[PDB]
RNA sequence: AAAUAUUGGCGAGAGACCGAUAGCGAACAAGUACAGUGAUGGAAAGAUGAAAAGAACUUUGAAAAGAGAGUGAAAAAGUA
RNA sequence: CUAGACCGUAAGGUCGGGUCGAACGGCCUCUAGUGCAGAUCUUGGUGGUAGUAGCAAAUAUUCAAAUGAGAACUUUGAAGACUGAAGUGGGGAAAGGUUCCACGUCAACAGCAGUUGGACGUGGGUUAGUCGAUCCUAAGAGAUGGGGAAGCUCCGUUUC
RNA sequence: AAAAUCCACAGGAAGGAAUAGUUUUCAUGCCAGGUCGUACUGAUAACCGCAGCAGGUCUCCAAGGUGAACAGCCUCUAGU
RNA sequence: AACCACAGCCAAGGGAACGGGCUUGGCAGAAUCAGCGGGGAAAGAAGACCCUGUUGAGCUUGACUCUAGUUUGACAUUGU
RNA sequence: AAACUUUCAACAACGGAUCUCUUGGUUCUCGCAUCGAUGAAGAACGCAGCGAAAUGCGAUACGUAAUGUGAAUUGCAGAAUUCCGUGAAUCAUCGAAUCUUUGAACGCACAUUGCGCCCCUUGGUAUUCCAGGGGGCAUGCCUGUUUGAGCGUCAUUU
């Protein structure tokens, strides 16, 4: 997930199982004030939902990940 | 330590909403820190603080609704008493005590008397 | 080949999980649970099956609401709150 | 089946999280009598019948 | 208890299986399957003349 | 209404009852593990010591472990 | 536990010695789920058989190095072979459910072995407007209206 | 097979005029496209047969030679 | 793993009328290996044939006793 | 003579009998009357700093509020002006709440985490499209309300 962060402009999130791609897009925009280009979602083999949230070219994923706190 | 509900009750709705958002942010930041720190005990304190704020908010909204429906028929069913299905089915004390005028006349005329076998 | 070579054809399923009781007794073609009798309104039960009744009866689960009824009874189904503040 | 229902995958995810030995510190608790994970399941030994 | 030793659907296997004719628990997969039942000589069976 | 019933529920008090192959199937994560497509079927499994004081340390061994040393009233109590 | 002792025809009783660790007897009476060699007896444990029968279908292995405590079996190289495209190849559908992959690692399991493994321990991994489901109807299934049925329910699928 | 679904035609309801009144199944332009599945085996060891059982279990692709040939035999890719 | 009362050399006798054991003789020397099918009335199963049981079941029919259905009559529905 | 077989004893095994123990069962007696559409019993899934289960709970998730008590919890880690205190605790009590997905289970459906409609509201240029948030939409039956049907039927009237 992290190599995706500094290579694909992608933030990888565990999100609610009740969240759809619209809600994930809206939440990321509100919690992190970044603009979202695309969201891909999958249900992991442990029952949680993983969201691949790619940002627009105008935002970096490293700086946002740093601002959130990890890496 | 967490929040105290008796402190929270002296706050307005906007203040409780603001504290609730602040605590949710705190939990989100702490769940990020849990990724690197092997153990995090502060999570539980903030989680219970969120429950305490939501509890107080709910108590204030429910109380204000009770005031809205004060002393009028047809309360909301959630604000009615939750005794038991059969107990809520039972005749009221008024209905149970109802008698015919004929029975009431007999009860007045010939009540059970107090007496003793002594003399 | 009624035995071992016929046992290699067992790859369909007659029953799957029942919505009501989670039993894998929901007969797929009859759309009936052979355990609980879903979707019939009543729960399937029999007096000749005393053990089955024991397996699914009241008290073998959580009793999410019944577990507190005797306490509320013992307090008279009171309403309100406790009065004082502290010692 | 590789094209499954969500209900089956959900049950498989629960079984995946259950698949583990006993946590070691449980044996150290006062008055512990739990020796191991008596409900340990394995895909080769006992099928889970959906 | 009047049901002690009898909460079982055990039946005899009859002759020709090289075992005694005591009724036996059916099914499989649990170690109790195939064992004797209902008898005063049987483990987990019913006592002779249960006390009333 | 009461006097009557009550192998269920809740709350109590008891026994010339059983004492872990007994006593409920179940004293224990027991209607559990497990079998069966399914209805259903359905176990086994209690006890170190007063206290882990659950054997530091040396030595042989690749290691398990052994031999010492030691703890303990007792290791002829070492979680086999 | 005890080819140590004594009493009783006997059922049995008593004593010494060892082991052991928390309760138990004599006598007078009361009571019973009260005495086992057998029941192809029940449950559990254990033998002889016996280091025995065997571990012989699918053509087949070999040299060296590396690893390791340990190599017929792990890895790499070399070599000899085979499947011979209706395959011992490359994907899938039912089914399984993490077996996939990585690190660690060998008590148990892989009816020899094992440093290897579908094993054990800990993690990682499944990204869709266009691929599927989802929509359609098929043989069928089945509510409603309504009629049967003591009833559980049954009939029927456009009917009055 | 059926149905969903798409189109066409017949019909002519209604609507439409100034510098382009309208209309545009022509072109270009803007936005969005949710949910669940997706790893791997698919079998002389991942399925069923008590198991790591010579059994059973649907299907797609298919090289050169010999030869009538998807026969038998030998070979290349791949695999063991 | 089957199997196993205890076991394992014969001859004859008697014996529940075919003995490894009992009686009288023959004899008889540790421990064993490969093979073998005479014997162990070898093992595999409370003979499936037969008979008995006041034990069944499948099937048949003019058995005994009934029965679904169906037919016939009467009453009711049922009036003018 | 050894080995071997057999018997006995000692020590060591194998195995788990015996004895002693018992937060369990069984039987008797006494007292009480309290599930559910205000959504039960039951089911699925999830929730802890480190839990697989049992138990507890429901996204407020081994719990929140209240009340009492009066300093714990504990296997480690952590915290411990709050410890002469509106106050620790996996404490007791419990009257306020929360109560995922379901289930008689109720928008329709359900081997689907499938598919609609109505109201409010927010965002995307938006009564119409898409999306977010909140609230609704089952059946039988009763009382009432309103809107209707029938030359069933009564009066009325150029
Ligand atoms: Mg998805
Ligand atoms: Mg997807
Ligand atoms: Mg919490
Ligand atoms: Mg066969
Ligand atoms: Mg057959
Ligand atoms: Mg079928
Ligand atoms: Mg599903
Ligand atoms: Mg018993
Ligand atoms: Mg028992
Ligand atoms: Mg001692
Ligand atoms: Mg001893
Ligand atoms: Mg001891
Ligand atoms: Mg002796
Ligand atoms: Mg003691
Ligand atoms: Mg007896
Ligand atoms: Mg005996
Ligand atoms: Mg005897
Ligand atoms: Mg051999
Ligand atoms: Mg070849
Ligand atoms: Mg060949
Ligand atoms: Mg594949
Ligand atoms: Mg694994
Ligand atoms: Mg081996
Ligand atoms: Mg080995
Ligand atoms: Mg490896
Ligand atoms: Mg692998
Ligand atoms: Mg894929
Ligand atoms: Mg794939
Ligand atoms: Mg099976
Ligand atoms: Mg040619
Ligand atoms: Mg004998
Ligand atoms: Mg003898
Ligand atoms: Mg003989
Ligand atoms: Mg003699
Ligand atoms: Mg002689
Ligand atoms: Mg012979
Ligand atoms: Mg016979
Ligand atoms: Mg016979
Ligand atoms: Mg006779
Ligand atoms: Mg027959
Ligand atoms: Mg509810
Ligand atoms: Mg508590």
């Amino acid at each position: 997930a992290m190599k995706k962060v500094e290579d694909g402009n992608i933030l990888v999130f565990q999100v609610s199982m009740k969240a759809n791609k619209y809600q994930i897009k809206k939440a990321v925009k509100e919690l992190y004030e970044v603009d979202v280009l695309k969201v891909n979602t999958l249900v992991r083999p442990n029952g949680t939902k993983k969201a691949y949230v790619r940002l627009t070219a105008d935002y970096d994923a490293l700086d946002i990940a740093n601002r959130i706190g990890y890496i | 330590a967490g929040v105290k509900a008796y402190e929270l009750r002296t706050k307005s709705k906007e203040q409780l909403a603001s504290q609730l958002v602040d605590l949710k942010k705190e939990l989100a930041e702490l769940k990020v820190q849990k990724l690197s720190r092997p153990s995090l005990p502060k999570i539980k304190t903030v989680r219970k603080s969120i429950a305490c704020v939501l509890t107080v908010i709910n108590e204030q909204q429910r109380e204000a609704v009770r005031q809205l429906y004060k002393g009028k028929k047809y309360q909301p069913k959630d604000l009615r008493a939750k005794k038991t299905r059969a107990l809520r089915r039972a005749l009221t004390k008024f209905e149970a005590s109802q008698v015919t005028e004929k029975q009431r006349k007999k009860q007045i005329a010939f009540p059970q008397r107090k007496y003793a076998i002594k003399a | 080949g009624k035995g071992t070579p016929s046992f290699g054809k067992r790859h369909n399923k007659s029953h799957t999980l029942c919505n009501r009781c989670g039993r894998r007794s929901f007969h797929v073609q009859k759309k009936t649970c052979s355990s609980c009798g879903y979707p019939a309104a009543k729960t399937r039960s029999y007096n000749w099956g005393a053990k089955a009744k024991r397996r699914h009866t009241t008290g073998t689960g959580r009793m999410r609401y019944l577990k507190h009824v005797s306490r509320r009874f013992k307090n008279g189904f009171q309403t309100g709150s406790a009065s004082k503040a502290s010692a | 089946a590789a094209q499954k229902s969500f209900r089956i995958k959900q049950k498989m995810a629960k079984a995946k999280k259950q698949n583990r030995p006993l946590p070691q510190w449980i044996r150290l608790r006062t008055n512990n009598t739990i020796r191991y994970n008596a409900k340990r399941r394995n895909w080769r030994r006992t099928k889970m019948n959906i | 208890s009047e049901k002690a030793g009898h909460q079982t659907s055990a039946e005899s296997w009859g002759t020709g299986r090289a075992v005694a004719r005591i009724p036996r628990v059916g099914g499989g997969g649990t170690g109790r399957s195939g064992q004797g039942a209902f008898g005063n000589m049987c483990r987990g069976g019913r006592m002779f003349a249960p006390t009333k």
